[PDB]
């Protein structure tokens, strides 16, 4: 039992994986079981999506992120996001399962029964968090997975069925894509785009060419990346800019995390390309400016507006909702806006029947699970599947901010030595000369 | 819905998702095993 | 160790109507409604 | 805007009066030595 | 005088935050 | 309005420049402990 | 002589703070004054 | 040395009478323009047409408000959740118009309060401190960015941000449990605890030490001057002040250890604040409190209104006044 | 302290579980046959149902007069028997 | 040694509960209050005296039971068991509402034992009673909004229901017909709340993060001996980062202690004094020279404004049913709509 109480680690029991940290074995054991729990999640997961699944009526009214997440892929899914088969959903949910048995296997090995240091049985597998050298060689085969991985999204994309493309013309179809972005003026573009109303940053990309070829550009990056911190040591710069401990990686980490629990937020808030309305819903703006062009078409057989530039857009509150861009809504959208006439004789029954269908499914709830406005009966059961994801990884994200201030703040002043306290004796603000 | 071969192990799969959390819950019942220490 | 203590009214006029009500509230839980 | 004009007044001398005394006071805490 | 006092009131309290930080008494050890 | 966008790009560069520089000028050093 | 009395003590601390509770009441109640 | 070491130590220096550092860098000039901007705004900005519909809100001292009713409006429903500065509008009266005042204030304001919160951090490193003060400043500070950014973002205009003012911000309030009902929702209940707990255990703790504090004085002075800034001693008995609260629940609620005491007092209410900030950010996405609504029928059918369906009738009344 | 037998003794102890094993559930079964034999509707006045409205009336049976309340009350459970 | 004497030493021994003279009035008072409260929310209805559902025996949950206020026609009625709206019997007393008056007198006895439970105990252990001085302020609470508000009302119905979504009701009931948020006294109130809140939070992580390394263990928690008699945190480093940080900071312990004592209590004691101004119907409703400057100007919009236009609509479209005795009936035309605005 070493290192398993508090007199002989210094951490009590609900700090109690802070006694893993110079415990490379069992660390590895912690690590290696809990990625098997997020395998184990994701596989039964889609296995219970997939046993309360009805094929026939669409995703977002069933309560389902995994499913499409799936189809996205363009698995299972033909054209307007209909389930031709649900085959594939199966065999990722049992392959899930089945490869989180194996990883849970290896972490209990790992943590329960293996070497509780990895340094005298294996030099490779052995580290040392002061060792910047490997730590940064970790670094780049972490990088040069993370760059196949992304190139193995490439290859389902390019060679293996390919995407669904919800701009697809037609409404949306499985498409292979043969002519990915790879030209770096538009890529870093996306980079370089505000992050406000109209600009959207990253989350404004609305074809699967841009993600395919961005994807390109991430997967040959993070290997280029992962190579040069396999040959290189960190240059003197970055040794003093850092603090170099296992709490400094986990926080900065958790910052990385953090932002990305918030980018991801809005992408499932705001995009619909890579999150298609088939299967995820409609967006707030979607179904908003849904609603105005059914009633449109309603009262035709409402009102339009000019936009602070100069467009001609859908009047009432949803101006602010004019940079709203969907598949059933660019073919009616002109040079100047809303082209009305090409909505009086160019209007397909599938634009209209998914402006109604987005009409009576707009991202709003309540906790139990009751649609509509917070002032309205019990007769509808439908919160969005955006708005559960947007929420839980807003939630997610927030804490994980916290948790990269906790664990920064104690890495630096554990780096410095006072993180137990003052010391009672050289206390620091005594020998500092008074304010005033 | 699931495979038909599949449907009789339907109320396993009922309670598969819930598993994780049971794992946390793991952690304090064996510190309750060891008295906290 | 003496039983009839203070601490065992004071722990026993919370317990016995709390299981008393317990068991009402379930029995309602199986309401027709 | 048509104010009481009295609470001009009001708030005048609801800063005043109190303020003024806790000036004398702090005032005649620092002449005593 | 209504936006007058209110501004008034508002300086009074920016000038006693400039001399309750900058012109406090200062705490001494011991 | 292009001068005064030209002049808050400058200040907000100048700033944020001396952030960033600021605290790559050894900042893990600068504790009252062990360095 | 009275000896009964005793030297009345304010110092500057509870002067800021005396005059910070005036003013925010003024300051919270003038609206209502002027109506 | 040359100026760069110079600069350096001044910034980091800890005997300035503020400490600046690089989070106060950044902090002091954003900081600066808001509270600048908003002192100006708030006495003498011109109404602004909130809704797009060119009927403007007045919320300027100068234009007829008080100190209660006064705020800065939000800026205009056109502009939705777009970048207003200054040079995106032709004019400064189209600016001033369409609300590019609060768009300027809380962008300064949400950045600087961000550094402010780094900049505790950083003088805590300064001074050889435990570094989490920032962690629980961080709980007012995701209310103050769901309030003026997540909500907005998630509404889709900046226009439903939070008014700074007053009775902007009870607006702000009621058009909120109108849309959400946020006193159903259990984040805001669990915000109601932090705060009620926070303001009870304030209230609770300077009680049980003002109560056993050590005599040191005589009547005939104020019992503060038995305690010299910097001593070593304990100026109240922590023994009495638990014996008296183990007698008055019973012993084994009563906190033995300071430490443990001081960090739940730390603990519930920045956790509670927390929990209404991540409240108000997951209704800004729509994911709204408990509805109840003909939660109890009879035999017939006849729906038997509870306490929620009077909330409902209320939320729906403010809902049919605060549109159009 | 105090004197009191601690409750960690108590409830580890093979005789307070003895005891307990039986008490709490003619309790919990006392509480059981309080809702279902309908004896709590009786006891409180509290509505079945099929008892909140009158079969002929859909207007709420509300009290008007202070010294005639329990009158009122009586008169409304006549008309919905 | 005479009865007295060997009671009043019964009554002070230690035990595990203490009970004092003070217990007498206390635990059988605070017992009925808690009992009452849990019997009503469980089995009793509101149908009689609202046309509420209440009740854990009606379908209703956690949130939306509560034990409602009599009916507007008793008045201010004690509603005694044995008076003479019930009559002895306890079913129609139920029915009537007297369990909210039960609960009401018997809380209010038992928050009095409480306090007289905090006066003896400081009394015995030795300790100067501040803490009832503290506990004042729920009191003045109670006293203001269950007892005082409904009394300068018209009956014991305008009370808060003891219940959740009761609660909520009655907040904003004080919105729409009080427009309590304009109150300064309830502004006061809030601050202190707030601030108390505040002052919780940031002594604690104050306190927490200026600690003295006292033991070697990595958690602090234990590196602290209650029996010890140095300080446990260093004031000097606190006050030294609070100065450079905020521009001020305390520096006496003793001050920084009164002074959290001293927050939310006199904001609960201002907030307490604007209810009794509800209760009389004295409200901070509305400012005149903004009433007359709309009257004359219908371009004029402020939040105040909007504020009486949302208030408005709570009124109309909550009173039918929250007031039923009224027996409003509100046609479509006449219940404000913006879109008619
Ligand atoms: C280290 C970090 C350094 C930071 C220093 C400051 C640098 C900048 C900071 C960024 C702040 C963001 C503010 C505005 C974010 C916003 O409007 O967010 C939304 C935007 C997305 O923008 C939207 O993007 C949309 C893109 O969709 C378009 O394209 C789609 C394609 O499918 C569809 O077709 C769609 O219809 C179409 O409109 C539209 O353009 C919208 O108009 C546009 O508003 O997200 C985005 O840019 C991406 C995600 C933004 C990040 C989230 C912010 C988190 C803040 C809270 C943190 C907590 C603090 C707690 C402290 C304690
Ligand atoms: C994702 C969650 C997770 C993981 C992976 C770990 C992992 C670990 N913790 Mg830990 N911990 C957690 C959550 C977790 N913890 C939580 C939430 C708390 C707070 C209560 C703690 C508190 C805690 C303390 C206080 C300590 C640890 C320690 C440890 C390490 C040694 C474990 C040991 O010897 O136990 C032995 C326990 C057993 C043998 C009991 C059985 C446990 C097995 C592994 C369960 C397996 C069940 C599963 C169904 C098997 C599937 C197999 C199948 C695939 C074939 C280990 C790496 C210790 C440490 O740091 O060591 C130095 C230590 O002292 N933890
Ligand atoms: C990848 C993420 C990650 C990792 C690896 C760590 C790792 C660590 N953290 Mg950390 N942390 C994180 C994220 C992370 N943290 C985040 C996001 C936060 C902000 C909330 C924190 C806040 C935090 C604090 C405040 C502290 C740590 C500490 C620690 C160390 C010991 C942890 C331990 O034994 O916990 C044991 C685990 C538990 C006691 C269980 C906690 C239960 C959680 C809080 C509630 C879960 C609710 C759940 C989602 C829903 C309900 C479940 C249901 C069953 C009821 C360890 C190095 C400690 C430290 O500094 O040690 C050096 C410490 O004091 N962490
Ligand atoms: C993060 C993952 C990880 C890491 C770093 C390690 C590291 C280690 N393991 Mg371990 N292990 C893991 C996961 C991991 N394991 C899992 C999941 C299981 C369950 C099957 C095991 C079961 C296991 C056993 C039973 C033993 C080890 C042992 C060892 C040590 C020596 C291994 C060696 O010499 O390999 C040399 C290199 C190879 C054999 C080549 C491996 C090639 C792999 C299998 C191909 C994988 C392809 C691809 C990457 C798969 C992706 C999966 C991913 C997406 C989830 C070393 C410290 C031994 C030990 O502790 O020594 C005393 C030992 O006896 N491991
Ligand atoms: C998981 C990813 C990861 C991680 C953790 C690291 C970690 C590291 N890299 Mg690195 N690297 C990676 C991937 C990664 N690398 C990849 C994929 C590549 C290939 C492009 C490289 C190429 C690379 C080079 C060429 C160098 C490093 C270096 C370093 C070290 C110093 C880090 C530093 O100070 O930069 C912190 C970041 C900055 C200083 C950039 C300026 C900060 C700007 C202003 C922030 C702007 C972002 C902002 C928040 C908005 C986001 C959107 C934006 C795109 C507009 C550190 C060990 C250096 C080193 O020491 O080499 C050994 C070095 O010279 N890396
Ligand atoms: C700490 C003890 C305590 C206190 C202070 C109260 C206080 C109260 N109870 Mg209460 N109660 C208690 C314990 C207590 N109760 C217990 C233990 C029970 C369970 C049996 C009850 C059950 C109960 C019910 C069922 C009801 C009350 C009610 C009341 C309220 C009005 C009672 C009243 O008018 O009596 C006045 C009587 C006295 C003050 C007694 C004074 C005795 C004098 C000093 C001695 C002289 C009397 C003389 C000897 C008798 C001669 C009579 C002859 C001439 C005919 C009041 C707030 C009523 C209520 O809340 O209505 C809403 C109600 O209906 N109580
Ligand atoms: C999750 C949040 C963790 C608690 C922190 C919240 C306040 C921090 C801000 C002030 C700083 C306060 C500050 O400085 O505290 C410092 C305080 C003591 O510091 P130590 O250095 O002794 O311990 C922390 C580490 O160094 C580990 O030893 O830390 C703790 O007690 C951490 C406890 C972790 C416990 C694990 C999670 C517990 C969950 C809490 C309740 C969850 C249920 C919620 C129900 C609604
Ligand atoms: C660059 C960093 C940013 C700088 C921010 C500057 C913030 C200034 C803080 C307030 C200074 C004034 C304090 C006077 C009072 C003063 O000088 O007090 C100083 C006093 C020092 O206490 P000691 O322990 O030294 O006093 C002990 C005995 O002498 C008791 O009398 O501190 C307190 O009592 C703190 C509690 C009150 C804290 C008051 C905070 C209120 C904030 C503002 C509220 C009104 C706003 C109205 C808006 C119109
Ligand atoms: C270290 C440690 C820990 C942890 C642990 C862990 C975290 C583990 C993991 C684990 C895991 C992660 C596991 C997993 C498992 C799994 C399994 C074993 C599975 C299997 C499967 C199967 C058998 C399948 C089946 C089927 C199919 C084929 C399909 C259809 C459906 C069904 C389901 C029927 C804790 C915290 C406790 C604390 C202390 C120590
Ligand atoms: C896939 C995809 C794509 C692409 C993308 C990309 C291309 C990306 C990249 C990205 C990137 C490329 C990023 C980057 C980032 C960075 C960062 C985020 C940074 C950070 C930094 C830091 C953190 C620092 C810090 C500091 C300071 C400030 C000072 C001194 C100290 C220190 C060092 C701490 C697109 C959209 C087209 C399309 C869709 C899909
Ligand atoms: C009124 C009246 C009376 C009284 C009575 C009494 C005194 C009663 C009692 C009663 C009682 C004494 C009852 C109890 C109840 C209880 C219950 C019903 C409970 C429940 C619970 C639960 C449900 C739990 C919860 C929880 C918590 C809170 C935390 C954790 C989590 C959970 C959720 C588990 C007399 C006859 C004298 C006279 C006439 C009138
Ligand atoms: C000190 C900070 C405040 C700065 C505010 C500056 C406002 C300048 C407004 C100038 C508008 C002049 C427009 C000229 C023509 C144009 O280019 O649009
Ligand atoms: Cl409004
Ligand atoms: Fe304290």
């Amino acid at each position: 039992a070493t290192n398993r109480d508090q007199e002989s680690s210094g951490f009590a029991w609900w700090a109690g994986n802070a006694r893993l940290i110079n415990l490379s074995g069992k660390l590895l054991g912690a690590h290696v079981a809990h990625a098997g729990l997020i395998v184990f999640w994701a596989g039964a997961m889609t296995l219970f999506e997939l046993a309360h699944f009805i094929p026939e009526k669409p995703m977002y009214e069933q309560g389902l992120i995994l499913i499409p997440h799936i189809a996205t892929l363009g698995w299972g899914v033909g054209p307007g996001g209909e389930v031709v088969d649900t085959f594939p959903f199966f065999v990722v949910g049992v392959v899930h399962l089945i490869s989180s048995a194996v990883l849970g296997f290896g972490g209990v090995y790992h943590a329960i029964r293996g070497p509780e240091t990895l340094e005298e049985y294996s030099s490779f597998f052995g580290y040392d968090w002061k060792d910047k050298n490997k730590m940064t060689t970790i670094l780049g085969f972490h990088l040069i997975v993370l760059g196949i991985g992304a190139l193995l999204l490439v290859a389902k994309a390019m060679f293996f069925g390919g995407l669904y493309d919800t701009w697809a013309p037609g409404g949306g179809d499985v498409r292979v894509i043969t002519n990915p972005t790879l030209d770096p003026r538009v890529i870093f573009g996306y980079l370089l785009k505000s992050p406000f109303g109209g600009e959207g940053w990253i989350v404004s990309v609305n074809n699967l060419e841009d993600v395919v070829g961005g994807h390109i550009w991430i997967g040959l990056i993070c290997i280029a990346g992962g190579i040069w911190h396999i040959l290189t040591t960190p240059f003197g710069w970055a040794r003093r800019a850092f603090i170099w401990s296992g709490e400094a990686y986990l926080s900065y980490s958790l910052g990385a995390l953090s932002m990305m629990g918030f980018i991801a937020t809005c992408f499932v808030w705001f995009n619909n390309t890579v999150y298609p309305s088939e299967f995820y819903g409609p967006t707030g703006p979607e179904a908003s400016q849904a609603q105005a062009m059914t009633f449109l078409i309603r009262d035709q057989k409402k009102y339009l507006m000019r936009s602070p530039t100069g467009e001609i857009i859908f009047g009432g509150e949803t101006m602010r909702f004019w940079d709203f861009r969907g598949p059933w809504l660019e073919p009616l959208r002109g040079p100047n806006g809303l082209d009305l006439n090409k909505i009086k004789n160019d209007i397909q029954p599938w634009q209209e029947r998914r402006a109604a269908e987005y009409m009576t499914h707009a991202p709003l709830g309540s906790l139990n699970s009751v649609g509509g406005v917070a002032t309205e009966i019990n007769s509808v059961n439908f919160v969005s599947p955006r708005s559960w994801l947007a929420t839980s990884h807003f939630v997610l994200a927030f804490f994980f901010l916290v948790g990269h201030l906790w664990h920064a703040g104690r890495a630096r002043a554990a780096a410095a030595g006072f993180e137990k306290g003052i010391d009672r004796e050289s206390e620091p603000v005594l020998s500092m000369p008074s304010l005033d | 819905k699931l495979p038909e071969a599949y449907a009789i192990f339907d109320p396993l799969v009922d309670v598969l998702p819930v598993i994780p959390v049971l794992f946390l819950a793991l952690a304090f019942v064996w510190q309750a095993a060891v008295g906290f220490r | 160790y003496p039983i009839f203590t203070v601490r065992w009214v004071a722990v026993h006029t919370l317990a016995v109507p709390t299981i008393f009500f317990l068991g009402a509230i379930a029995a309602m839980q199986f309401i027709q409604r | 805007m048509e104010v009481n004009q009295l609470g001009l007044i009001a708030t005048a001398l609801f800063v005043l009066v109190p303020s003024v005394f806790l000036i004398i006071l702090y005032v005649q805490t620092e002449s005593q030595q | 005088m209504e936006t007058i006092t209110y501004v008034f009131i508002f300086a009074c309290i920016i000038a006693l935050f400039f001399f309750a930080i900058f012109f406090r008494e200062p705490p001494r050890i011991t | 309005m292009e001068t005064l966008k030209i002049t808050v790009y400058i200040v907000v560069t100048f700033f944020v420049l001396l952030f960033v520089f600021g605290f790559l000028s050894g900042d893990p050093a600068r504790n009252p402990k062990r360095k | 002589p009275n000896p009964n009395r005793q030297p009345v003590e304010l110092n500057r601390t509870s002067l800021y703070l005396g005059l910070l509770l005036i003013l925010v009441l003024a300051l919270l109640f003038s609206s209502y004054f002027f109506n | 040395a040359n100026l760069w070491e110079r600069f350096c130590n001044w910034v980091t220096s800890t005997d300035n009478r503020l400490y600046v550092g690089w989070f106060g860098v950044i902090m002091i000039p954003t900081l600066l323009a808001a509270t600048i901007c908003f002192v100006i705004a708030f006495i003498a900005a011109p109404p602004v047409d909130i809704d797009g519909i060119r009927e403007p809100v007045s919320g300027s001292l100068l234009y007829g408000n008080n100190i209660i009713t006064g705020a800065v409006v939000p800026s205009s429903n056109a502009i939705g959740l777009h970048f207003y500065p200054i040079w995106e509008a032709a004019s400064l009266d189209e600016w001033l118009y369409n609300g590019g005042p609060y768009q300027l204030i809380i962008f300064h304001f949400l950045l600087g309060a961000s550094c402010y919160m780094g900049r505790q951090w950083e003088l805590s490193y300064r001074l050889g401190m435990r570094p989490w003060i920032c962690v629980a400043y961080s709980a007012p500070l995701a209310s103050a960015f769901a309030v003026f950014l997540i909500y907005p973002i998630g509404q889709g205009s900046f226009s439903d941000g939070m008014p700074l003012g007053i009775s902007g911000t009870f607006n702000f309030m009621i058009v909120f449990q109108a849309e959400h009902n946020i006193l159903m929702h259990p984040f805001h209940q669990l915000g109601v605890a932090g705060v009620f707990g926070g303001a009870l255990f304030c209230a609770m703790h300077g009680s049980l030490v003002t109560s056993s504090l050590i005599r040191e004085t005589t009547e005939t002075e104020s019992a503060n001057y038995g305690y010299k800034f910097g001593q070593e001693e304990e100026t109240y008995n922590i023994v009495a002040a638990h014996g008296y609260f183990g007698r008055l629940i019973f012993q084994y609620a009563s906190f033995n250890n300071s430490r443990s005491l001081h960090f739940f007092l730390a603990a519930w209410p920045v956790v509670g604040v927390w929990f209404t900030a991540l409240g108000i950010s997951t209704m800004a996405f729509n994911l709204n409190g408990f509805n109840f609504n003909h939660s109890v029928i009879d035999a017939k059918g006849n729906v038997i209104n509870t306490w929620a369906d009077i909330i409902n009738r209320a939320n729906l009344g403010m809902e049919v006044m605060h549109e159009r | 302290t105090t004197g009191e037998r601690p409750f960690s003794d108590i409830i580890t102890s093979v005789r307070y579980w003895v005891i307990h094993s039986i008490t709490i559930p003619a309790l919990f079964i006392a509480g059981w046959l309080f809702v279902s034999t309908g004896l709590a509707y009786d006891v409180f006045g509290t509505p079945r149902p099929d008892s909140y409205y009158a079969q002929e009336q859909r207007s709420i049976p509300l009290v008007t007069d202070r010294f005639e309340a329990k009158q009122q009350v009586e008169t409304f459970l006549e008309q919905l028997k | 040694r005479g009865w007295f004497d060997i009671l009043d030493d019964w009554l002070k021994r230690d035990r595990f509960v203490f009970v004092g003279w003070s217990g007498i009035l206390l635990f059988p008072c605070a017992y009925l209050a808690l009992g009452g409260w849990l019997t009503g929310t469980t089995f009793v209805t509101s149908w009689y005296t609202h046309g509420l559902a209440s009740s854990y025996l009606e379908g209703c949950n956690f949130l939306t039971v509560a034990v409602s206020t009599p009916a507007n026609s008793m008045g201010h009625s004690l509603l005694l068991l044995w008076g003479p709206e019930a009559q002895g019997d306890f079913t129609r007393w139920c029915q009537l509402g007297g369990l909210w008056t039960f609960i009401a007198l018997h809380g209010a006895f038992g928050l009095i034992g409480f306090m007289l439970r905090q006066f003896e105990i400081a009394r015995l252990v030795g300790v100067r009673p501040y803490n009832a001085i503290a506990f004042s302020a729920p009191i003045a609470v109670f006293v203001s909004v269950f007892l005082i508000y409904p009394l300068g009302q018209s009956s014991w119905f305008f009370a808060p229901s003891f219940g959740v979504a009761a609660i909520f009701r009655f907040l904003l009931f004080f919105q729409g017909f009080h427009n309590w948020t304009l109150n300064p006294f309830h502004m006061m109130g809030v601050a202190g709340v707030l601030g108390g809140a505040l002052l919780c939070a940031i002594h604690g992580a104050t306190v927490e993060n200026t600690l003295f390394q006292d033991g070697e263990g990595a958690s602090t928690f234990r590196a602290f001996n209650p029996t010890q008699a140095e300080e446990t945190y260093s004031m000097v480093t606190a006050n030294r980062f609070w100065s450079q940080i905020f521009g001020i900071a305390f520096s006496n312990k003793r001050w920084l202690h009164f002074f959290m004592l001293f927050v939310p209590v006199t904001g609960l004691w201002m907030s307490a004094i604007g209810v009794v101004g509800l209760a009389l119907n004295l409200r901070s409703y509305d400012f005149i020279s903004q009433e007359i400057r709309a009257a004359e100007d219908p371009e004029f919009e402020t939040f105040y404004t909007k504020n009486l236009l949302l208030n408005e609509g709570i009124r109309a479209w909550m009173a039918p049913q929250d007031q039923p005795h009224e027996n409003f009936v509100f046609p479509e035309e006449v219940l404000p709509r913006g879109n008619a605005l």
